[PDB]
């Protein structure tokens, strides 16, 4: 759950 | 990761809220904003709210999961996620939805009205976010694919490609097609056109008749100097030759140079001038000639056609490049290019459109070439288009950026410093959202109009409220 996405 | 407080989503997210709000309720409540471009501008403010409201939604989530502490998060992400991806392929297609408007509308102005009614505009936006919101579910749920990342990129270089070639032609090349007002005007000549067309026929010593004129450079394969040249030499023998006056002007080439006066000679009613004449005689020149040929070979811009169009003169040109989005049916008369036999059936027949009054004709071609002008409201909606274009590619660039290191460089430690920023891009995506209302209003006085009879009523709808 991070903000947008392509985060981990 | 760059850090900015859960307070600017949720605020920024709220500014877009009322300010896309007050352009669909404004562009709805106007009867004279309810147009295929403010449809679709209606359109792109959906998508720019969903955006911002789902980034501050998305936050507020946020900071709650972890705070009351699974498997839940996951859903509500992929929902979230999907609002933002739908809304942000309707975001791509609203403007280029625009953008084809602006294209139809400038050239093919009124068969463009015909199709795009009030019923198929409605029908295309729903099909738009029908497939944005299809593509969207699919698209989030394949987010780590390659594919799915390979296409998102794709489409902001394609809207990127298009933002250059939009500053190229507006503003680069401004003053290579833009039809200059201040001069091209018929205020500068005095008197009716048969009267400044007999004193021009009178200057060179010619009976009244119907008058042809080619301007331009004395070339074997470019202007086509050399198509009228033999187009003149297929018409000597025919007996409508005599109601025939032609004016040649310009210097090429000695081959093609003599001939013109080797036709001018055997003639008599050949004017030829091998001069290049002041932009103030041309002017004089197409207020007073019935028909200007430009047999060109090739002629990226129609602003030939655009200046004797502007003074009433009637064009003969090839369907070339420019020359063919200019000219219609109503406004001049088309013939293939390199063709001499079928532009000497177009001089008579023109010679035929002449035995009627062209006044209409020639109101048609003033009225034609007038629409292509910079301080047009045509021209002035493609700079509109032009702005909303860059905005929204500098506002999604670092985020596509980080999309390009995400495949290209995750591993890199500078394409790492650079993704870790991208709480800063998530904000500058959510300022797109903010200008985009700030650019319709600066950008349509009608707009401004409607505008003030809400910050009126927002201002009248609150003394009733409290009594
Ligand atoms: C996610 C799903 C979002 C659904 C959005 C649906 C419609 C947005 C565009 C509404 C059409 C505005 C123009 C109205 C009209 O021209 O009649
Ligand atoms: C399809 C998308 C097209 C995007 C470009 C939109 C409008 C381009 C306007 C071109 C201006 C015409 C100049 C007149 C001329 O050629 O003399
Ligand atoms: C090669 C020919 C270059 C001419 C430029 C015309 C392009 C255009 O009309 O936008
Ligand atoms: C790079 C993107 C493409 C750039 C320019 C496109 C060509 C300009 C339009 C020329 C053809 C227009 C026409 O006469 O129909
Ligand atoms: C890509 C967009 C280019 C728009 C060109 C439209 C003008 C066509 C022309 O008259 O050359
Ligand atoms: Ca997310």
């Amino acid at each position: 759950l991070d903000p947008x996405r392509w985060r981990k | 990761q760059l850090f900015v407080s859960p307070v600017v989503f949720v605020t920024l997210g709220v500014i877009s809220l009322l300010e896309n709000i007050l352009v669909i309720v404004a562009i709805a409540k106007n009867k004279n904003l309810h147009s295929p471009m403010y449809f679709f501008i209606c359109s792109l403010a959906v998508a720019d709210m969903l955006v911002s409201v789902s980034l501050g939604f998305e936050t507020i989530v946020i900071t709650l999961l972890n705070s009351t502490d699974q498997s839940f998060t996951v859903n509500i992400d992929n929902v979230i996620d999907s609002v933002i991806c739908a809304s942000l392929l309707a975001s791509i297609c609203s403007l280029l939805s625009i953008a084809v408007d602006r294209y139809f509308t400038i050239f093919y102005a009124l068969q463009y009205h015909n199709i795009m009614t009030v019923k198929r505009v409605g029908i295309i936006i729903s099909c738009i976010w029908a497939a944005c919101t299809v593509s969207g579910i699919l698209f989030i749920i394949y987010s780590d694919s390659s594919a799915v990342i390979i296409c998102l990129i794709t489409m902001f270089f394609t809207m990127l490609a298009l933002m250059a070639s939009l500053y190229v032609h507006m503003f680069l090349m401004a003053r290579l097609h833009g039809i200059d007002c201040s001069f091209w005007n018929e205020s500068y000549l005095t008197g009716s056109r048969d009267e400044r067309k007999k004193s021009l026929l009178s200057k060179f010593g010619m009976d009244e008749g119907v008058t042809f004129m080619f301007i331009g450079r004395f070339d074997r394969g470019q202007k086509g100097v050399d198509v009228l040249l033999k187009a003149i030499e297929i018409l000597s023998s025919k007996k409508e030759f005599q109601e025939m006056r032609f004016i040649i002007i310009g210097k090429g080439d000695p081959e093609l140079e003599g001939w013109a006066r080797s036709l001018e000679e055997k003639h008599g009613n050949v004017k030829v001038i091998t001069e290049m004449l002041s932009r103030e005689f041309v002017r004089e020149l197409y207020g007073s000639v019935d028909f200007v040929i430009i047999p060109s070979y090739f002629e990226p811009f129609g602003l030939v056609a655009l200046e004797a169009m502007c003074l009433g003169a009637i064009p003969i040109a090839s369907a070339v490049g420019g020359l063919r989005d200019i000219i219609t049916n109503e406004t001049g008369i088309l013939v293939k290019a390199g063709d001499p036999g079928e532009l000497a059936n177009a001089i008579l027949k023109a010679l035929e459109l002449s035995r009627s009054d062209l006044s209409k004709f020639r109101e048609n071609c003033k009225k034609r070439a007038m629409s292509f002008s910079r301080q047009g409201a045509n021209m002035k909606g493609a700079i509109t288009l032009t702005i909303l274009i860059g905005v929204f590619v500098v506002c999604w660039a670092p985020f596509f950026l980080h999309l390009i290191f995400y495949i290209s460089c995750p591993q890199n430690p500078y394409c790492v410093c650079f993704m870790s920023h991208f709480n800063l891009y998530l904000i500058l995506i959510m300022c797109n959202s903010i200008i985009n209302p700030l650019i319709y209003a600066l950008r349509s006085q009608e707009l401004r109009k409607t505008f003030k009879e809400i910050i009126c009523c927002y201002e009248f709808l609150e003394v009733l409220f409290q009594g």
